RNA sequence: GGACCAAGGAGUCUAACGUCUAUGCGAGUGUUUGGGUGUAAAACCCAUACGCGUAGGUUGGGG
RNA sequence: UGGUUCCUGCCGAA
């Protein structure tokens, strides 16, 4: 109902409209009737808010606007969920169906994006992973939500390999993941140990052998196998955190 | 673009963010009239833009 | 390949509704087949003439 | 030799044929009342059609006489023959429907 | 006042180019050493 | 209601909006995007060193 | 660069000078003291279409038009076309020196007084 | 014979363009093939049936390969059960275009096509059989 | 074959099969006899018919 | 029978 409207909103042509429309979802999410819809409402969502980061003029206000869809991954912690019990809370099932449908729409949309317009999309996806693995780090990473972030969400769209998802998405998984570690972590050889030992606070090496999974498929594509098993399977930061 | 109005010279961008709506399409930037420092504010808007 | 469109008043401002696109703007553009097309329907109101 | 450049012409001179007849027959249609009548020949036998006109004895079934029926824009033909029982019945309930709608004045 | 970021498209670029200039630098030199091995060997041929 | 979408019918009996061969009109962008980025040799000098 | 012509002269039919009902047009004959044109003739693709002054022609017929050679001022140089009236003239020789843009005819339809 | 295509659809002069790029920044002869058929004329590109496509899917090994037809795919209600599979071609008639999307399998161009094996990984290309 | 010169002056149109190419659709395809419409010999929409077509193995072998 | 209208390039016999 506002749902929709909210995606008219968000997909105006008028700058002040989708300002304040989505000033109004920072108010919206944090509510238990958009937590009682179902994925769809989600999915519309997401690609209201895809229509709202299409619009944005200059790259300060892109870096803005994507801090902001960060902040939106941001909403749905609540301090107490940490606290309580370390099986999953509502809002946290919610969280699920928000990140999923936004893989969902992103996956989608993402072959249809202009070269001038990709660069702020690709420093979305940036900024998206930031939030979401800060929501695991709020949560401290209950395997609950370790578990089922990495099945509905991630093993489930991005990193299935499946030929229905573009290529570029995982090439930029794979380019990004290892920075937003760091970017959670945060002269260079204390830094080094500190980064060690609260990347062995991290379950990471559970979510690197999806990324096995993925080279050890042979239908999957080769070239996504390589770029993974040259790029990842090299890194010195594996052998720093024992990997 | 470099493009000058009656007397001022005025750096013109155009984004594919306004592809739609022609008449808001162009920004306008003010060029100094020092020769160095015009040059310099070329290449601050035109910064990790193509050669 | 924006969803809608502004509506603008007689006086000539945003009006507050906007329409979705028809997805007619969505189709391929043929300039050959609007070329071949084009000749031939131009040659319609034709009248003839002889010696 | 002969080209029809009048086609486009010759539908719009027909058209105000259609336009001036149709200003002095005012509220009637400019067509009669026709059979709906099925075709001969085997390759058209399961082929239903307009028909010339009905016949004395179905306008008798319709329950009135065909020298009035005239009057009232049903075309009727003599010489055609009623064969079938269901193109009778069907041409019947035409009738019937074609009496419902009309209204004629003194 | 916020600080322009790079572009993740000239980031991707920038780790190709550097890769292939490590790569283009390190089989040129080998080739030095080869090519000068290759004079050797041609000087004591035509001798 | 004159042309139909793939919601919309058409209100032109028998008539479809017609398909792309192509999806992306960008060539440029398919070419520079990521994976065939990745699939790709290095490139040459894009113009010939001329030799001799 | 230094142009090379390849051929001064021009090409002429056979038996042109004898008959005034005969063009000077080359057309194909269908000795050898006559010069023949083939593509051999054909001047080097950097030298071609250059003035003795270097440049390459252009056709101006109005100020917009004189704009388009702003920046290439040193390769081309701007020629009025022939049918310019004169105030228009004096307009676009005005603005060519303004712009710094060689004129090939200058002087054309016009006298300068006092 | 032809080094170009005689036709001048923009959207396949497109496709030359990148599939150009991509048999120069290749080295699988598979995107030289797909050049090679992109210059075809309505002659040399005779459609393909979906029963012929089904009857190429009966091939060993090849279910998890996709198939890819540089021509029109065309249907044929000759066929009852199709397979789930993935269909890249230039054209598509709206009949086998529905076989392929209620066979639960995809219809694809030859961008993303392209995008999803830039070297040609794990295909089959069909040609029509033709006899005039 | 020629006194000269100017202008004019010679593979056009149509019909029937045929190849090739391009384009749309595709086992279907073909609006324009005709009707509806119209800013009116244009464009736009199209009922029923009709036309033409439709109704295993081995060896290799692009990949 | 006689005549049969612009250029250049490429291929080019009996």
């Amino acid at each position: 109902m506002e749902t929709s409207n909210f995606v008219k909103q968000l997909s105006s042509n008028n700058r002040k409209t989708r300002v304040n429309a989505l000033e109004a979802l920072k108010k919206y999410l944090t509510a238990k009737q958009f937590k009682e819809n179902k994925q769809i409402e989600f999915n519309k969502l997401w690609k209201g808010l895809y229509y709202a980061m299409w619009f944005s003029d200059r790259p300060r206000p892109q870096q803005r606007l994507a801090n902001e869809l960060g902040e939106l991954h941001g909403l749905y912690f609540d301090p107490k969920d940490n606290s309580t019990a370390d099986e999953l809370t509502t809002n946290d099932k919610a969280f699920i169906k928000f990140s999923r449908g936004f893989w969902k729409v992103m996956c989608f949309e993402w072959f249809n994006i202009d070269r001038y317009r990709l660069d702020k999309y690709l420093l979305l996806i940036r900024r998206v992973l930031f939030s979401q693995l800060k929501y695991l780090q709020s949560r401290n990473w209950d395997k609950k939500l370790v578990d089922e972030y990495i099945k509905k969400v991630l093993r489930w769209l991005p990193l299935s390999g499946s030929p229905k998802v573009y290529t570029g998405i995982p090439i930029h998984i794979v380019d990004i993941l290892l920075d937003e570690w760091e970017r959670l972590l945060k002269n260079k050889e204390e830094e080094m140990r500190k980064i060690a030992e609260s990347a062995k606070k991290t379950p990471l090496a559970d979510v690197i052998a999806i990324f096995q999974d993925i080279v050890a498929d042979y239908n999957n594509s080769k070239v996504l196998r390589e770029k993974i098993k040259e790029d990842l399977f090299s890194d010195t930061r594996l052998v720093s955190w024992d990997i | 673009t470099v493009k000058c109005d009656n007397g001022k010279l005025y750096l013109y961008m155009k984004t594919p963010e306004r592809a739609h709506t022609p008449a808001k399409l162009w920004e306008r930037i003010k060029l100094s009239k020092n020769y160095t420092k015009a040059l310099q504010q070329i290449d601050e808007h035109l910064l990790h833009w193509s050669k | 390949s924006r969803p809608q469109v502004t509506v603008h008043s007689l006086t000539g401002e945003a009006t507050a509704n906007a329409l979705p696109l028809p997805a007619v703007f969505s189709a391929p553009i043929r300039p050959d087949i609007v070329h071949t097309v084009f000749t031939s329907v131009n040659k319609n109101k034709r009248q003839a003439y002889a010696v | 030799v002969k080209v029809h450049f009048d086609q486009a012409g010759k539908k719009v001179s027909r058209r105000n044929a259609r336009a001036t007849r149709a200003a002095k027959i005012a509220p009637r249609p400019l067509d009669l009342l026709r059979p709906v009548v099925r075709a001969p020949t085997v390759k058209y036998n399961r082929k239903v059609r307009a028909g010339r006109g009905f016949t004395l004895a179905e306008v008798k079934a319709a329950g009135l006489t065909a020298a009035y029926a005239r009057t009232i824009g049903i075309a009727v033909d003599h010489r055609r023959q009623n064969r079938n029982q269901e193109i009778f019945d069907a041409n019947v309930q035409r009738l019937k429907e074609y009496q419902s709608k009309i209204i004629v004045f003194p | 006042a916020e600080k322009i970021l790079t572009p993740e498209s000239q980031l991707k670029k920038s780790k190709a180019q550097q890769k292939t200039a490590e790569q283009v630098a390190a089989e040129r030199a080998a080739r030095k050493a080869a090519n000068k091995e290759k004079r050797a060997i041609i000087l004591e041929r035509n001798a | 209601q004159v042309w139909g979408s793939e919601t919309v019918a058409s209100s032109k009996v028998g008539y479809t909006l017609p398909s792309h061969i192509i999806s992306t009109s960008d060539v440029t962008r398919i070419i520079n995007s990521s994976e065939i980025q990745s699939a790709i040799r290095p490139a040459g000098q894009a113009t010939q060193k001329r030799t001799h | 660069p230094k142009i090379v012509k390849k051929h001064t002269k021009k090409f002429k039919r056979h038996h042109s000078d004898r008959y005034h009902r005969v063009a000077e047009n080359w057309r194909k004959q269908k000795r050898g003291n006559i010069s023949q044109p083939k593509i051999g003739y054909g001047s080097n693709k950097k030298t071609k279409f250059l003035s003795p002054s270097g440049h390459k022609t252009f056709l101006v017929a109005n100020v917009k038009d004189l704009e388009t050679l702003t920046m290439h001022t040193k390769t081309y140089a701007a020629e009025i076309a022939h049918n310019i009236s004169a105030k228009n003239r004096v307009v676009i020789l005005a603005r060519a020196k303004a712009l710094g843009i060689k004129v090939t005819n200058p002087k054309g339809r016009l006298a300068l007084e006092a | 014979h032809r080094t170009a295509p005689k036709s001048d659809n923009v959207y396949l002069k497109l496709l030359v363009k990148l599939y150009t790029f991509l048999a120069r920044r290749t080295d699988a002869p598979f995107n030289k093939v797909v050049l090679k058929a992109l210059f075809l004329s309505k002659i040399n590109r005779p459609p393909v049936s979906v029963s012929r496509i089904a009857r190429a899917l009966k091939q060993e090994g090849a279910a998890n390969k996709t198939v890819v037809v540089v021509g029109t795919v065309t249907d044929d209600a000759r066929i009852f059960e199709f397979p789930k599979t993935t269909v890249a071609a230039l054209r598509f008639t709206a009949g086998a275009r529905a076989k392929i999307v209620k066979a639960g399998g995809e219809c694809i161009t030859l961008d993303q096509l392209a995008v999803r094996a830039p070297k040609g990984q794990n295909t089959l290309i069909l040609r029509g059989p033709r006899n005039s």
